[PDB]
């Protein structure tokens, strides 16, 4: 009931580790919105710059 | 003739509540409302108007009654009266409420 | 390796040859000028009133020079960026006999803010008595001190014409409603010569040029505060909205934009209390949300229960068409003045069907609530039969308005303390002698069939290009909108540069409603507009 | 003489030397100048999987060769002489590759074979440096055309040798890409002046069919934003589906206001049957939606979700972990709205409502794709007793109440129509689309996937302009990204979008879309996404 | 016998596993006739368009 | 055999060497083509290899006369 | 538009000498409604040497020039030197 524990943390189990011995590591860069959230924030941030000036 | 749109309530302790008579067919009538629970009792409006004791929480209107909050104690039962100026034409409609605590 | 503007390769018509044996065969059917034939006739532009009631030294008609004097230019000019020289004008006067009066038509220079008073007629003027059957023509030269104009120049040589002896109907002088209609009409002078093609999809810095604020038809027409479509107008001293009401600067004192969609909250009550807190979800504005109303509360209240509709403070409910008899309908009810919203409660263990809004802005002191004058992220109110007990029920809403509950109420708009202004609140009285206006869509009722009236400042299609385009209006000017019923009973719309629209009487009637309207240029704010009606 | 009496009473009448100083700054030395160079028209894609007898551009003599002259034919009724045409292929000196020209006559209409090149046709390969010019001529039985005579000298491209692409298999789009710029002959004359306002509504442009941006589309089926695209090689709607003709078979408008109706029920019923008041097809409320029920249904109660085995579904991805999530409702597929109910008589609040279209059992709904006033449905409380009461009422949307399926217009037969139900599939080689949407549903915080055919501001254009086109060609816009990674659309005369790439991927959504033109419709449609 | 069926449930179940992610998927999008449902349309839908007007 | 084929055979003196076809085109709605030919016997040939699946709502055209003994044209995808 | 075109296998650099239209005898330097050039594409490039990732290859170089008739005109003593 904890190894699957460690399958949830896949990612930080492996970036909390690198970064620990002694990498420099940089996972946070991303550019495509496949999220759903950022593009619905574009939505609404494409549409908010569009009214106010 | 009278009638009501919510023949019984119920609300949690400390929250509104409205309860109506929706009165009919009168011409200068008077109104009367009275708490009921076991054998308690006591007169909440007289002459479309509201007692002292309870004037605080409550308000009031032709067409029904509306309190600022209630209590537990409001469990029961209360009463529309009404009475055209002249005893001539009557009415009432009797309303349960209980408080869901 | 280079292509210049027209560099090619000519093979040419491979069967034939583009002869000219046959143009100008073409031709001597047709007749000919020198490719052009709007610069020998009179094109028609207008035409404006000339009433009892506009005394002496008054004015009906300024404009200045430009395009738009000639319909056919306004048409080309979209081609341009530029136009240089004059224009030869025509006017005249479809009176009675009887109708004597006298009229002027003057030229003034550039770079005047003229009166409506007699002094100007010390300038060379015109004259031109009603009498007086055929018409006149004269010129209008562009006297300038730059080598050319631009289309958003509007500081040039201008016409006006003044009323230089009143007129005179000697016989009803009783109810003084005369008529005198004016016309206008235009041919250039080769002088005159555009410059410059503008890139077609180009646009200019200065700004455009309103000609599309309003539809040609009261089909396409809704109000800035509820989606219902336009019925009538309305005449006010005073006017004003914050909720969609878009300036020419594309500015805004509002929290919405120039739509009417579903407004989506998020409430998070507990212990059944059916007066939540509405937090937001999109927005322009942060707190408050986008599409939320502009109405306050009338006054204090308390809801529990539900509706209460009754004649008088003697009597009955009246809960039938037997209710007009009343003529104080009192509406004491459980709650007052908001606005319905259709409502969709998901809230992860809510299986029953989901119940109607009763939303406004007001602050919640307690399970009461008290009117909020201005708004913010606390003074936003519901009330709602949202399925929950003693534990937080959280949930999505996803409102939608449909109505109003402020039974007996007046038409919505009128109640200044009960709009809602963050801050500003635009706001304008009289104008040069003209009025501004509301616009009068309806609204729906929650307990009986009917429709109470609600005002509008500007139509929707009004507002949508306002947030987005950059039109261009000096602020002493006006966009004048000409306004035609089925019949030919029309009028003048001017706008200023906040949005408020302007009319230069004091009422309308009733009339034929499939109505249009036509641009027909820029009017200065002191000057009266047109009104041809019965 | 025309009729006047002018008058020296003004003053100046300055120099007519000005009129050269304007033309000293500006260097007009000219009267019109669109006779005097080249003007772009449109542009195509003259790909790899064109072959020998395909067409690449065809148009009749017009005006309409030339944004300019078009507008300026709302000026005359007439022209008459020849027009210029340039060409440009981008095949600096790769593409392998000619074409051929023809100048067919007046009467005939050309066809997609090679037998056209039993005539005298031009050629010309893509390695040039100099482009090509030809002058149509101008033939006809009568002396001066009338802005309708489209029978004229038409012009006709067609292919003669395959392209080559040395090295783009799928890399780039096309890249031979062929503008199509025009000027008019010397002997282009128009004639005989109008007035604007009497005979017009001919030649309006596929401009302004789109906008150009995407935070303000929507659809024409539900009211929310657009978030991607979807292809498929059938596509199908009714409602909200207006052609180059001012038609649909649809009931509605383009539009999303709500939906006034009444309904007379007795026994203290729910379940009943709507009736017209706002409509343009007789019977229909004007804005009622496009979808039936699965199944036969007996509207009575609440929402369910039982997760295969009988575990209800509340907890937070309960949704998600659950393997089936079998909706076991009785009023399970409809649509959702918000019903302000307005009648003499209750007191009482307006409960929201559930519409979709489909028959009765006298207690029991069918589905019925077919509609009329006896289809209609609704399901509300009410409020209601023994006696006849009439609810007036008003309905606007929100959701759809259906929760397992994603099933909500990819079924061809669980959608509403008249009668008909315009189809499209792939031409040349290109596809048709859907533009996707999101709408919600009704007991839980989800919603779902959504399809549409047309933006509404698309579909609105429609209803109220006479946008001119033939059947055989498209209205190109040329949509870009946040991310450079672009492509196009055609749009049929029926409303229909058609795209011309097997794949879109996911884009950044923040996107444009700008006009280029008229294309034929046998042509694939270029992108080079990434 | 529970997990039998989800090979059954292979396809949406990633779908709607993923889209209760913070994902945007498109599987809708595919563009042959290989069903031979998608092409038997085609043939009427062509052939209903051609006699038709 | 297309059975339109087979009947303007029936009857209409067409003309052909022993040695050629008589060929016809095709264009699937995916944008891709490939040609057929026609022996004097009647029996259809083909030049690629494989076809796999295809836009069927296809066309059909007449590019000319080709030697028989010649692979003919195509183009997938 | 009249537009001028130019490939990339151009050999000598252009030139595209801009004028000065206006409306008045003399600009001055806050003035803005003035002339302006543009370049815009009209044929997508070609090249199969680069990559989705990186971008390197076409860039183009604009240099500048006064012109014949250029002038300033109305001297000014510093102080004024405005500074922006
Ligand atoms: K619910
Ligand atoms: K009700």
């Amino acid at each position: 009931n904890k190894i699957l524990e460690q399958r949830v943390q896949g990612p930080i189990q492996s970036v909390r580790l690198a970064r620990a011995a002694g990498f420099r590591v940089d996972p946070y860069s991303y550019t495509d919105q496949n999220f759903y959230d950022d593009q619905l924030n574009a939505i609404r941030l494409s549409y908010r710059n569009l009214f106010k000036n | 003739a009278v009638y009501t749109s919510e023949p019984d309530v119920r609300v949690p302790e400390d929250k509104p509540a409205k309860l109506s008579c929706s009165y009919s067919g009168f011409s200068n009538p008077r109104v009367e409302w009275k708490f009921a629970h076991g054998d308690i009792t006591s007169l909440v409006c007289y002459k479309n108007k509201i007692t002292a004791s309870y004037a605080d929480r409550v308000t009031f209107s032709h067409s029904g009654i509306t309190f600022h909050s209630v209590t537990r104690k409001d469990t029961g039962t209360y009463t529309c009266m009404v009475s055209d100026d002249g005893g001539n034409t009557y009415g009432e409609v009797s309303v349960q409420l209980t408080v869901l605590v | 390796s280079i292509t210049a503007p027209e560099q090619g390769t000519p093979v040419g018509g491979v069967i034939a040859e583009p002869s000219a044996q046959m143009s100008a065969a073409a031709d001597m059917a047709t007749g000919k000028s020198v490719d052009s034939e709007w610069e020998a006739f009179f094109s028609f532009h207008t035409s404006v009133n000339w009433s009892t009631s506009e005394t002496q030294g008054k004015i009906l008609f300024k404009q200045s020079l430009g395009p738009l004097l000639n319909p056919y230019l306004e048409h080309l000019a979209k081609l341009y960026v530029a136009w240089s020289g004059s224009i030869d004008v025509r006017f005249s006067i479809s009176g009675s006999g009887v109708f004597g009066g006298k009229l002027a038509a003057i030229v003034v220079p550039p770079g005047v803010d003229p009166v409506q008073s007699t002094s100007m007629l010390q300038y060379p003027h015109v004259l031109f008595d009603a009498r007086q059957v055929e018409p006149v023509i004269f010129s209008i030269p562009d006297l300038r001190s730059t080598l050319y104009h631009l289309m958003s120049d509007t500081d040039t040589t201008s016409l006006v014409i003044m009323v230089y002896n009143d007129l005179i109907n000697p016989y009803a002088n009783d109810s003084n409603s005369s008529g005198c209609i004016v016309t206008v009409e235009t041919k250039p002078g080769a002088d005159f010569k555009f410059h410059l093609l503008k890139p077609p999809g180009s646009m200019l810095t200065h700004g455009s040029v309103p000609s599309d604020l309003i539809p040609k038809s009261s089909s396409l027409w809704i109000g800035n505060r509820h989606w219902t479509d336009i019925t009538d107008f309305v005449i006010r001293p005073f006017v004003f909205q914050a909720n969609r009401h878009f300036d020419f600067n594309q500015e805004t004192a509002g929290w919405s934009t120039p739509r009417y969609r579903p407004i989506t909250i998020t409430i998070s009550e507990k212990n059944g209390a059916k007066l939540g807190i509405g937090v937001a979800t999109d927005y322009i504005v942060p707190g408050i949300p986008d599409g939320w109303p502009d109405t306050t509360i009338p006054e204090k209240l308390t809801p529990a229960g539900d509706y209460a509709i009754t004649n008088k403070s003697g009597n009955d409910i009246t809960t039938a068409a037997g209710y007009d008899g009343a003529d104080v309908i009192v509406n004491n009810t459980n709650f007052k003045g908001m606005y319905i919203c259709g409502s969709l409660q998901r809230a992860w263990g809510d299986k029953k069907i989901s119940n109607t809004a009763f939303i406004t802005t007001a602050t919640k002191v307690d399970n009461a609530i008290e009117p909020s004058n201005v708004i913010d992220m606390t003074k936003i109110a519901v009330y709602q039969d949202t399925h929950v007990g003693k534990e937080v029920q959280t949930s999505d809403d996803t409102l939608s308005l449909l109505g109003y509950t402020g039974i007996g109420e007046q038409a919505i708009g009128s109640d200044r303390d009960r709009v809602v202004r963050i801050s500003v609140l635009p706001e304008t009285g009289a104008r040069g002698g003209n009025h501004p206006i509301f616009y009068k869509n309806s609204i729906k009722l929650g307990y009986v069939i009917r429709s109470i009236d609600v005002f509008n400042s500007q139509i929707l299609h009004t507002s949508r290009q306002l947030s987005l385009n950059h039109y261009l209006l000096p602020p002493d000017s006006f966009a004048v909108y000409r306004i035609i019923d089925s019949n030919g009973s029309w009028f003048d719309i001017g706008i200023d540069s906040d949005g408020f629209s302007f009319v230069g009487v004091s009422s309308i009637g009733k009339l034929e409603f499939p109505l249009t309207a036509s641009y027909m240029g820029i009017q200065l704010a002191k000057i009266r507009l047109a009104s041809n009606i019965r």
